[PDB]
């Protein structure tokens, strides 16, 4: 999604983003003709990125083990295809789809005229992860004493949302310790009466080392490894042959 | 006035509308002397802005009879009571000046009710004008026409006979009317000599006339904004010289062509394809078969009716995806110039999902009305996949949308104009009633392109792209050992696309060593990469990959020699 | 490179004239495997050697007939495999491998992959 978002500011173009709430909620009260209208709203502002976030939505209520007993077209998904291959008349609507189950995914989506560019998003790497972990704490203070680039080296294999959640995770201990000693040290001023009021400012003004040590302390990998494999045999079940690598022409 | 040089789109049915009102209007004495009913009444429909009533006034303005105008809210808009005075006024001035044509424009608005007819006053109007109509005693020769959106939107007697005994569908305008619109509504703008009018009405695909005088007058407004505003020069009246000075350039016309949301993109579309034989490399079989089903009944009917055969009106293509079936079909409708209707496969679902197969009479009636036609029904199997087709459903292959297909099929022949063609990738899955006699019995079996085959493929995907003759296509062809023609499409955009990255990139870093350092004398060398060359073709390749795999292949083959014409009777001979 | 000379073992024995092109029957055959390779350079030399046979056998029928008639010329009909027994042959060619089990073969080897993300690894300088 964010990276869908960047696509749209690099090109300065109005930015509309369809959840799976949205499709999920079309798709039960039986009311796909909003694909309709979302698509003519995207029409009337161009240039325009319309995405389609989590995409297989549709598919995973409907099963994806076994599912139902027909196959995987389903009313909105027809609707979006008759809807973009009623498109690319305004030639600036331009259709974007995340999808975290590329198994289930209609294959007629994927056919020429549609969203046919496969883009694979891996996790990130050490230096995503530390681009991310940046983006995440550049609101909240944090001490320079705190190594960001070691944090996310140590983070192996750590999805966006898992660093997002330890960056998180780390502000709300930093909160806590302040409201439980900034308290205190009221109580300090209420038993005891100062004769000199002398304020000394913030017991913990921005977030520490300990803090994160903590908060790593409860790091966790959302994503394991065997959807990460599963997401590799797609990504090579798109496979440009075996047999052409060589190919040369005759001179 | 307006005339036929004034009617743009070569549409087709102003030629049939002159045929229908020359002699009634043209030839008036002669009807006195001979005993025949002329039209009483024509129903010209199709979507807005298609110049309907543009049609109309300028036929009455070719053969002079008196052009009446009955403007459906103006009477409506009158009070209740004296509007039905409005009608009955309007008919007696026609018919005094005879000949006269009364054109109802907006007709869905006098009398829309479709048997719901809600109201009071609307129910006299509308029983008061069908009066009115029925009422034409044969008497002086008015002819009245009517405008309305669709045939089904006005109350159906007045589609009865006497009434409106005879319907136009004017319908949107295709690229060769599309270009003539353009040249009509631009001729007094003083077209620039860059600009030609070809290339914007090839994109121009959705517009109306309407909509094509619109999209002139925003690339008029654009260059009337882009220059002398800046200057600022205005006066009471602007000088024409000055407004001479300036050409409408292709910019213009492009920028208002992105600015265009033509009113009714999704309308279906009946055109003579433009696709040609040239454009599918081979299938020499299959072609010489399609020629004799189709073309021959027309060529030939005398020959055809000798033998007492009636021809077959159903063919069905069944092959691997990406091999040209749609282009097939195109092919064989532009070949005998019949108009093409294509229902691809997202319509059948989206009748199937929305239980509304009531659609299939009305697209039938489409194609029955633009003959000779050739209703093709692309990926017909979909509704199978859709229900399953390993298990599927618990029912049979019967379906609701195919019922509908078959039972207009059942009683369609009667046209004797539309041909229905029928593609499927899954022909296991298709209905066995689909391929009964008097159906899509005719089974075409469409194989992987061949060596020259897949050379023409690539000649035709790259006939538009600046190709280098060092590049050699026969060898490329060649070496695609069994790619299909979609395949083919994929290595040919992908070595576009290569080559404009390329371009782009090499034009970008050159642009930055002008602005680093700034050279004393401006010598451009021209593009760096002005046609794609043997090396963009091989990093594309290197992509190449075969979608259709041998598995399906050999399933299509099975299916093919499921087809199999016995094993007993190859050495017939009579006894002699 | 490995199917030209998988071919040029198979043919050593056999004898094969120099006009033949090798290069390009390797060429061609886009994803056949040894044994495939195998069976057709085995099919050009048994239609070699049917043809041979054929050929030498009916000229001695005929000659046979009329004692010395012809003369004593030693001629051989077919001393090596021509170009026509390769096109013969390459007619009955055929992709032992399907795409598919290449598949999974490929599954198995990203399988036994060693993972991902320590490419980058490097000690602390
Ligand atoms: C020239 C051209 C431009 C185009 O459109 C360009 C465009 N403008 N705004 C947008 S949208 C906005 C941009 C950021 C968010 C979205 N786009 C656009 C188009 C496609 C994909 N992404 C953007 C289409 C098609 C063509 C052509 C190509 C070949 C030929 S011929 C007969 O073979 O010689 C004729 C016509
Ligand atoms: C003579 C005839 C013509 C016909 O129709 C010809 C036709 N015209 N436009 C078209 S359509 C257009 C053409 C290109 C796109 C579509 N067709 C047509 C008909 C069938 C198949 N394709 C086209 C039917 C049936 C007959 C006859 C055959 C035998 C007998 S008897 C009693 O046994 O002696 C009586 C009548
Ligand atoms: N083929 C054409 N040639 C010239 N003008 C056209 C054409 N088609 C549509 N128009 C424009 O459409 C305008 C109005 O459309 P109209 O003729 O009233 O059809 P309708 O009543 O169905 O909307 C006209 O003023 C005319 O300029």
């Amino acid at each position: 999604t964010l990276l869908a978002k960047a696509i749209a500011n690099e090109c300065q173009a109005n930015f509309i983003s369809i959840k799976g709430p949205e499709l999920l909620t079309m798709w039960f009260g039986e009311s796909e003709a909003n694909v309709r209208e979302i698509f003519d709203k995207a029409r009337q502002a161009a240039p325009c990125v319309l995405f389609f976030d989590e995409l297989d939505s549709i598919a995973k209520a409907r099963g994806g083990n076994i599912g139902d007993g027909g196959g995987a077209a389903d009313r909105v998904i027809n609707q979006i295809l008759t809807e973009m291959d009623g498109m690319s008349t305004k030639k600036n609507v331009f259709i974007i789809g995340a999808t975290n189950r590329p198994d289930i995914i209609d294959p007629a989506i994927l056919r020429p005229g549609r969203l046919d560019q496969l883009i694979y998003i891996p996790l990130p790497d050490e230096k995503s992860r530390v681009a991310i972990l940046k983006a995440n704490l550049r609101k909240s203070p944090v001490a320079k004493d705190v190594d960001l680039e070691f944090l996310a080296k140590m983070t192996n294999g750590f999805s966006g949302a898992d660093l997002t959640e330890i960056c998180q995770r780390a502000c709300k201990l930093a909160i806590r310790e302040s409201i439980e000693s900034e308290i205190r040290r009221e109580r300090e001023r209420q038993t005891n009466p100062s004769a000199m009021e002398v304020e000394e400012d913030d017991p913990v003004p921005e977030i520490r080392r300990d803090h994160f040590e903590e908060a790593m302390r409860f790091a966790r990998r959302s994503v394991s490894d065997n959807d990460i494999r599963k997401y590799e045999m797609f990504a090579q079940t798109l496979q440009q042959s075996r047999g052409f690598g060589s190919f040369r022409f005759p001179s | 006035e307006v005339g036929y040089d004034d009617i743009g789109g070569c549409r087709k049915q102003l030629a049939q509308i002159k045929e229908m009102v020359e002699l009634p209007l043209r030839h008036p004495a002669l009807f006195k002397a001979i005993g025949v009913k002329p039209p009483r009444g024509i129903l010209l429909y199709g979507p807005p802005g298609t110049g309907k009533t543009l049609i109309a006034r300028a036929v009455a303005n070719e053969t002079g009879a008196f052009f009446f105008l009955i403007n459906g809210p103006e009477i409506m808009s009158k009070l209740a009571g004296e509007s039905e005075s409005n009608l009955r006024k309007a008919f007696e001035e026609a018919e005094k000046n005879a000949p006269a044509i009364i054109f109802i424009d907006e007709l869905d608005a006098i009398a829309p009710k479709r048997e719901k007819t809600h109201g009071e006053v609307e129910r006299r109007i509308v029983s008061q004008l069908l009066t009115l109509m029925d009422g034409l005693k044969q008497r002086a020769h008015v002819i009245v026409m009517a405008a309305t959106n669709r045939p089904n939107s006005i109350d159906p007697a007045l589609r009865r006979f006497g009434r409106f005994d005879r319907e136009v569908d004017i319908g949107i305008p295709d690229a060769t009317g599309r270009l003539e619109i353009l040249q009509i509504h631009t001729k007094n703008m003083k077209l620039a000599d860059d600009v030609d009018l070809e290339q914007v009405a090839n994109e121009t695909h959705g517009h109306v006339g309407a909509d094509l005088a619109a999209l002139c007058s925003e690339a008029a407004l654009q260059a009337i904004r882009k220059k002398m505003d800046l200057i600022d020069l205005e006066d009471e009246t602007i000088d024409a010289e000055v407004m001479n000075s300036l050409a409408v350039t292709m910019d213009d016309f492009r920028w208002a062509l992105s600015q265009s949301n033509p009113s009714a993109l999704r309308e279906t579309v009946v055109e003579v394809p433009q696709v040609t034989w040239e454009d599918i490399g081979g299938l020499e079989d299959v072609k010489r078969e399609l020629q004799e089903l189709v073309q021959y009944p027309v060529e030939h009917p005398d020959k055809f009716l000798k033998f007492g055969m009636t021809p077959s009106k159903g063919v069905l293509f069944y092959g691997p995806p990406g091999c040209g079936k749609t282009l097939l079909a195109k092919a064989i409708a532009n070949e005998c110039q019949a108009n093409f209707i294509s229902i691809k496969g997202p319509e059948l679902l989206t009748m199937w999902f929305g239980e509304s197969e009531a659609n299939v009479r009305e697209i039938f009636d489409k194609a029955r009305q633009a003959a000779p036609c050739v209703l093709f029904f692309d990926e017909l199997d979909s509704i199978a996949k859709a229900r399953g087709g390993n298990i599927g459903d618990g029912g049979g292959a019967a379906d609701r949308v195919i019922n509908q297909i078959l039972t207009e099929m059942d009683g369609m022949s009667t046209k004797k104009n539309v041909f229905i063609i029928g593609a499927t990738n899954r022909p296991d899955i298709i209905d066995p009633a689909i391929l009964r006699p008097g159906r899509l019995d005719q089974l075409i079996y469409i194989p992987l392109p061949d060596e020259k085959s897949r050379v023409a493929i690539l000649k035709a995907n790259l006939r538009k792209s600046p190709v280098a003759k060092d590049v050699d296509l026969e060898f490329l062809a060649k070496m695609t050992n069994g790619f299909s023609g979609a395949d083919l499409t994929e290595i040919c955009q992908r070595a576009c696309k290569l080559a404009i990255r390329e371009s782009i990139e090499s034009e970008i870093r050159r642009e930055r060593q002008t602005q680093t350092n700034p050279s004393a004398m401006e010598v451009e060398e021209d593009d760096p990469v002005p046609e794609i060359r043997r090396d963009h073709f091989e990093e594309a390749m290197r992509f190449a990959r075969r979608s259709v795999s041998d598995n399906d292949i050999r399933k299509y083959e099975m299916f093919a020699q499921t087809l199999q014409q016995s094993r007993g009777f190859g050495s017939f001979r009579f006894p002699s």
